[PDB]
């Protein structure tokens, strides 16, 4: 019926809102380097803000990585949807209808960008094929040539990063609909992660990879068998979510099996337990099999993406590939029919379990007393260690027979054996460090919640009184990869920090994992001491990395319940909707991927501000707001479009933090709007003062800068603080009606409509 | 003493972790609020009879009634409720202190260490007490009272069980008749920004958490903020509900949207809503009837759609003549939906809508109402209520 | 103690390097600075670190900029010190018309000490190529991205030179 401005966009359409959302919020760039290396009038030196042959600066060539890094991401965001689609459309036809949830709008960022409503499974096929054509038209802007400004390129990736939300939410959907995966459960069941999980008592398979088709293959296989009671099957990466969640609505226990994030996709293979491995597309290591034929573990490739430079032995029997692999000279195979690998599987996994028992890469003890004997101190390993630990340190420490600093630093290190390489006494670092925590390892053992999918449009209508009533602070959404700088304990303690004050926290991909893993003294996890709806004090899993176009999604809802605006085709006014009135802030800690770039950058054209770890600064590109500007914090009142003032928050759309206090402190502060009215002011007031109170010893200076109403101030401390205004910043305020007589510069009015479109205003 | 903090609210004092359980369903517990002119009330006094925080035992349970003495120019009774409504959430703003259920249902117990820390009933107390005062700026002077012998408690739950059954019946009493204003909502132009609401004695409010009391009292708070105070001035029609008041108010105030907003009406410029009723209503025009579904119903209505979807069509703050929000109470109201029939026009309810509203249902229209059970399709609808004569039948030509 | 010894890196940022000075040159160039700003770090909690950092920064009345979450070390101390994010002060610092923490003007050289080198070379890059603010880093970590910075440093080694830098200030 009713279409906006913009269906099926391009980087001229959203050129407007992207310009206006970075007048405010200012692009910075950080270089990783002095050089472009992109074509043969160089290598150029770009240092000093010079220029290449090309007449590029060093701020293009930033914005041009970065927007490379988003459309990567998009285009394997894509990619992966188009083939499973394509799969699912084949095996089960394209009539089938949209089965997602209890929902109006079943797909909102479908909705939001392309403005067209799908019903079927078939209508998803159409929305595809524009993605994957505006692809092209992006990836030509790599070329050299192609573009002179660093904002054109900043725009390009913006619309990359929403160009990927839907590609994400067709994956998800079709993936969903298909394969029976939990519709909107609150209820999910619970799965344990771990590496202290996995039984080497039976035969292991390891699932690596973001694919689902070859594996549901093998698990029916298992099924149809019987052999789900001694087989054991683990995933890693977001394919153990896909796997957990398969057939899963019916709340059954799931006999699959997490294993971790990718960190722990090294370490498991050095400690001998997979008995054979399987990886699919992507987040997978490019050495599995360098480490894997040492220890006699077969590797086999499932996709054209991911051949691993194996023999492809598809047309064949399977009878003479398990008798190549078992005594032969390959150590595995690409295997791109779905049922000939379904089948292979098991088989291979029970022939190969009794041959390569007693094999590991974890030293004895008196050979790892001579790996520590071994060691000179010159410091190799921790220059090339990415994060940094004082691996020297260690090895002295536990040269006279200390080992805890090892158990201590394996938690901190992701597995990734680059000290190994500059070591030239051949020590194996990584293998030391597992033999140092093997107790550590065989104690980890958690529970969390299978991803639920989308958010049902009734949460969202139970939410939102809480919201408007100043009981839900607001919405924290932990999401993205597990590159942590000071360990998988971090996001824990955020999420614990946060649900303890009743937020939202919404939680998805490997930080999920991370999360579900530490178990509290009286033995309990987040999601079991806390449900998984949609409401304060709860956290909700919402699935692999492609249902992270939920989340956002969810934000688009909030827009089309509460206040009734159009979806098809109004991507500037959703977003500035969120952007005004909808607390909602991401983090990131431990996002390294184009994946996790293209997720955050979608989310900044949507509104939402995010936090990421101290690694997301290598990513070229930031968008921070000028404080201290007041001319830049202005919008237009949608009854009378006069100029109006706003607090400044949130100040950026996407930074880094160091340390995970400084992101507490962050993401408490950013959950303010300017539409808040005095009870959710007030609670995000005193949620921010505690928490930069407790995380930083003082209380924040710009405090003050909050505050249009006597309401708006915190309850323990009213009197405390209004004394404080009156004294250090000499506000007018009446004392027996504790009333705020004169000082803001923003009188409170509840009616007010910000906008930053004057096209909407009456 | 301790930290007053809205975070130690999900703090939970199991029983092998607290000093003394208060109340709870072995013991009989009680909380009050009562409203005394301002020359017998003291500030910042609590009186303890019998048993003090350092005078008991570990592991035991004591009656623990809670008395609480107002005194304020612009306090009344009938704000009284209001401020209970509140003590429970102020409890819980205590650290190490659990407060369960309101009313003669309280059930209160105090950590270990918060016990061993405080040592007497004074500081609580005290802090309850300018929580409240903070929050509620009109209460002028506050004082409590803390019983803990039995015999005391149990004649002070007689005296509760009278002011509470005298309370319910003046509720229940009022009227739109009874009183000359009404109050308006604007909380939910956070998210709503052409919304407002007026609550009425005889219209609870949208989401079912405010009152024609609590809106009073929130008035009285902040005259000037999103809780007013609307005079309902000549009204214009007793059956649809109107008033000239709250049309201007509503013509003001809705950045010229609505003109017009008739309470108690269906069809002609009915109340609008946002997106948090509890309850919604569809009218079916084959069987010329309403039904109603509430948030929880997972299930799909005769027309085929579920609270979702059906929910989906009424919101934003518009005005769109078809489906209509309601709270939970206004079932109650004597003028339910009076300008089309009311209960008359009633025609489908879930099972666990019907089975909580009983007492709303008069006894002559509880056999006239389907059900999922009963009606699974709009023909089994028309079946049903051609069997059980309900009196839709008769606009049937 | 010297110093400029160990100049090794694991990556390069490109041809242009930071300059190994020793601790003479670091105590002239801190004394000479017209307008200081101490950029400290969460590393400087260690007591050591901490302490030494204090003298260094009421030696000379330096305020100080304590990114992340350092500010607690400062509360009990008398060193003004003010918090800020150390990605936001970095693009602050490429503005001249920055009013600062005090409000008196942009910056003119920061000291750097008690930081992540992939985070603190990662906002430097900013810094250095989009302004004129000159960097000195005092960290046993030999930063490529800073105008001036000290070696590859022990511990022991580090402690010494801070301290002799103190008793040079
Ligand atoms: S960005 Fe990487 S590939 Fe390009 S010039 Fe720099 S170091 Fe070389
Ligand atoms: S693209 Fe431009 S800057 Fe890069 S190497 Fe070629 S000429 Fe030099
Ligand atoms: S690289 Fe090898 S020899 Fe050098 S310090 Fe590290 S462990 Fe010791
Ligand atoms: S394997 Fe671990 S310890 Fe070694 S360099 Fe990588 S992160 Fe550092
Ligand atoms: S729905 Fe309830 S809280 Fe929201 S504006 Fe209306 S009366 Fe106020
Ligand atoms: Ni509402
Ligand atoms: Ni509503």
């Amino acid at each position: 019926g009713p279409m906006g401005p913009t269906p099926f966009p391009t980087a001229a359409t959203v050129r407007d809102w992207s310009f206006t959302l970075f007048d405010r919020y200012e692009p910075v760039y950080t270089p990783m380097c002095d050089q472009c290396c992109y074509c043969t009038f160089g290598p150029c030196n770009l240092e000093g803000n010079r220029r290449g042959a090309c007449g590029l600066d060093m701020k293009g060539q930033a914005a041009r990585e970065f927007f490379l890094r988003c459309i990567t991401g998009c285009a394997c965001h894509s990619a992966h949807g188009r083939h499973l689609l394509d799969h699912i459309i084949s095996i089960f036809g394209e009539d089938m209808p949209i089965n997602m949830g209890a929902s109006n709008v079943i797909a909102p960022n479908i909705q939001l960008i392309t403005g067209r409503q799908p019903k079927t499974l078939g209508d998803l096929k159409p929305i595809m094929e524009y993605v994957e054509e505006e692809l092209g038209q992006l990836l030509a802007t790599v070329h050299a040539g192609q573009e002179g400004a660093a904002i054109d390129y900043d725009n390009k990736a913006m619309l990359a990063g929403i160009l990927d939300h839907v590609g994400m939410e067709v994956s998800d959907i079709a993936q969903v609909t298909a394969l029976g995966f939990p519709k909107s459960d609150p209820e999910a069941p619970l799965v344990e992660v771990g590496m202290g999980t996995l039984d080497a008592s039976k035969p292991v398979i390891i699932a690596i990879g973001h694919n689902v088709a070859g594996v549901t293959y093998i698990m029916d296989y298992m099924e149809d068998n019987n052999l789900t009671d001694k087989m054991e099957i683990g995933g890693l990466c977001c394919t153990a979510f896909d796997m957990t969640r398969y057939k899963r609505e019916d709340r059954k226990p799931p006999y699959a099996k997490i294993v971790g994030t990718i960190s722990k996709e090294l370490k498991v293979v050095r400690s001998g337990i997979p008995d054979v491995i399987v990886i699919d597309e992507q987040c997978v290591r490019a050495d599995l099999v360098e480490e894997g034929k040492k220890l006699k573990i077969p590797v086999i490739a499932s996709n054209e993406k991911v051949m691993y430079g194996l023999p492809d032995r598809t047309n064949d029997d399977v009878d003479a590939i398990i008798e190549d692999i078992k005594t032969g000279k390959i150590p595995g195979c690409v295997m791109l029919d779905y049922e000939k690998l379904g089948e292979l599987v098991p088989r291979l996994a029970m022939e190969m379990a009794p041959l390569r028992e007693g094999i590991s890469a974890i030293p004895s003890d008196e050979e790892m007393a001579s790996l520590v004997a071994k060691c000179v101190a010159c410091g190799e390993c921790a220059l090339a260690c990415p994060e940094e630990l004082d691996i020297p340190d260690a090895i002295q420490a536990a040269k006279e027979g200390d080992f805890t600093a090892l158990d201590f630093l394996h938690d901190l290190c992701v597995g990734c054996r680059r000290c190994e390489q500059v070591c030239n006494k051949e020590i194996p670092i990584l293998s030391v460090i597992d033999k140092a925590a093997q107790k550590a390892i065989a104690e980890e053992k958690g529970l969390v919640r299978a991803g639920r999918g989308q958010v049902s449009d009734a949460e969202i209508r139970a939410e939102g009184l809480n919201l408007v009533m100043g009981t839900t602070p607001g919405v924290i959404a932990i999401i993205g990869c597990a590159n942590y700088p000071a360990g998988s304990k971090d996001v824990y303690r955020i999420a614990e920090e946060f649900l303890n004050r009743n937020y939202i926290v919404a939680v998805s991909g490997c930080s999920a994992m991370d999360i579900g893993m530490y178990k509290d003294a009286d033995g309990k996890t987040l999601y079991e001491r806390f449900p998984g709806r949609f409401e304060r004090g709860n956290i909700l899993n919402t699935g692999s990395c492609v249902s992270n176009s939920h989340i956002s999604g969810t934000c688009h809802k909030v827009a089309a319940i509460f206040a009734g605006r159009n979806l098809s085709g109004n991507l500037a006014e959703i977003a500035d909707y969120t952007l005004n009135r909808v607390g909602a802030v991401g983090l990131a800690w431990g996002a390294y991927s184009q994946k996790a770039a293209a997720i955050g950058t979608g989310c900044n054209m949507y509104g939402i501000p995010a936090v990421l770890g101290p690694h997301s600064g290598k990513y070229r590109r930031a968008l921070i707001a000028k404080t201290y500007d007041e001319n830049k914090w202005k919008v237009y009142d949608s009854r009378n479009g006069s100029e109006l003032d706003i607090p400044p928050s949130p100040e950026f759309l996407i930074t880094t933090a160091e340390t995970w206090q400084e992101a507490c402190v962050l993401l408490a502060k950013n959950c303010i709007r300017p539409s808040d009215n005095n009870m959710g002011r007030s609670i995000k007031l005193t949620h921010w003062i505690e928490l930069s109170e407790k995380y930083l010893g003082v209380l924040p200076e710009d405090w003050w800068k909050f505050v249009r109403h006597e309401a708006d101030l915190p309850l323990s401390r009213r009197e405390e603080l209004l004394k404080k205004l009156e004294t250090e910043h000499g506000w007018e305020i009446d004392w027996k009606k504790k009333k705020i007589i004169s000082g803001p510069k923003i009188k409170f009015d509840v009616s007010s409509q910000p906008t930053n479109l004057k096209r909407l205003c009456k | 003493p301790f930290e007053i903090s809205p975070m130690f609210e999900g703090e939970r004092v199991r029983k092998e972790g607290m000093f003394v359980e208060l109340g709870g369903p072995k013991s009989l517990g009680l909380e009050l609020v009562r409203a005394k002119p301002m020359d017998e009330i003291e500030d910042g006094k609590v009186t303890i009879v019998g048993p003090d925080l350092k005078d008991m035992e570990e592991g035991k349970t004591y009656p623990w009634a809670m008395i609480f003495h107002v005194g304020g120019e612009l306090v009344e009774p009938d704000l009284e409720s209001v401020i209970e409504r509140r003590v429970h959430d102020f409890i819980n703003y205590c650290q190490g202190i659990m407060h369960l259920n309101q009313r003669y249902d309280v059930w209160m117990r105090i950590s270990k260490d918060t016990a061993a820390k405080m040592d007497s009933f004074e500081p609580f107390g005290k802090a309850v007490m300018m929580l409240f005062k903070t929050e509620l700026p009109f209460i002028e002077k506050m004082q409590v009272t803390f019983y803990t012998d039995q015999a005391e408690v149990e004649k002070q739950m007689a005296e509760a069980m009278e002011i509470f059954k005298a309370r319910d019946a003046r509720t229940k009493d009022l009227h739109d008749e009874d009183v000359d204003v009404f109050y308006g909502c604007t909380l939910c132009q956070s998210f709503a920004p052409t919304n407002v609401c007026v609550v009425s004695p005889d219209r609870v409010s949208l989401c079912g958490a405010i009152n024609w009391f609590d809106g009073r009292a929130a008035a009285k708070v902040d005259p000037e903020g999103p809780q007013f105070a609307i005079e309902k001035g000549e009204l214009l029609d007793a059956k649809t509900g109107e008033y000239s008041g709250v049309n201007e108010v509503a013509k003001k105030l809705s950045s010229g949207e609505f003109d017009k907003i008739k309470l108690h009406s269906f069809f002609d410029a009915p109340h609008t809503s946002c997106g948090c009723f509890e309850v919604v209503g569809f009218y079916i025009p084959e069987v010329d009837g309403i039904g109603w579904v509430n948030r929880e119903y997972q299930g799909m209505a005769p027309n085929g759609l579920g609270f979702s979807t059906m929910a989906g069509q009424t919101g934003g703050g518009k005005q769109i003549v078809g489906f209509l929000g309601i709270g939970i109470n206004y079932f109650y109201s004597p003028k339910f939906i009076q300008a089309d029939g009311g209960w008359n026009r009633v025609v489908w309810l879930p099972s666990m809508l019907k089975e909580k509203i009983d007492e709303a249902i008069p006894d002559d229209m509880k056999d006239k109402i389907a059900t999922e059970k009963d009606v699974t399709d709009i023909e089994s609808l028309k079946t049903f209520l051609k069997e059980k004569n309900h009196p839709v039948v008769a606009n049937w030509a | 103690v010297d110093t400029t010894k160990n100049t090794k890196l694991f990556t390069s940022y490109g041809v242009k390097t930071s300059k190994a000075i020793t601790t003479e040159v670091a105590a002239k160039l801190i004394s000479k600075a017209k307008r200081p700003l101490f950029v400290v770090g969460t590393g400087v909690l260690d007591p050591e670190l901490l302490d030494r950092a204090v003298k260094i920064a009421k030696a000379k009345n330096i305020p100080i900029a304590a990114t992340g979450s350092s500010m607690p070390g400062f509360v009990d101390k008398d060193v003004n010190a003010k918090y800020i994010n150390l990605h936001q002060l970095g693009f602050y610092l490429t503005d001249p018309d920055w009013p600062g923490l005090d409000g008196n003007g942009n910056y003119d050289t920061i000291i750097l000490l008690g930081h992540k080198k992939y985070y603190i070379n990662q906002v430097l890059s900013a810094v250095k190529n989009f302004s004129d603010v000159k960097s000195i880093s005092i960290d046993r970590n030999y930063i490529q991205n800073a105008t001036m910075s000290f070696g590859n440093l022990s511990k022991a080694d580090h402690i010494a030179a801070l301290d002799e830098v103190i008793d040079l200030l």
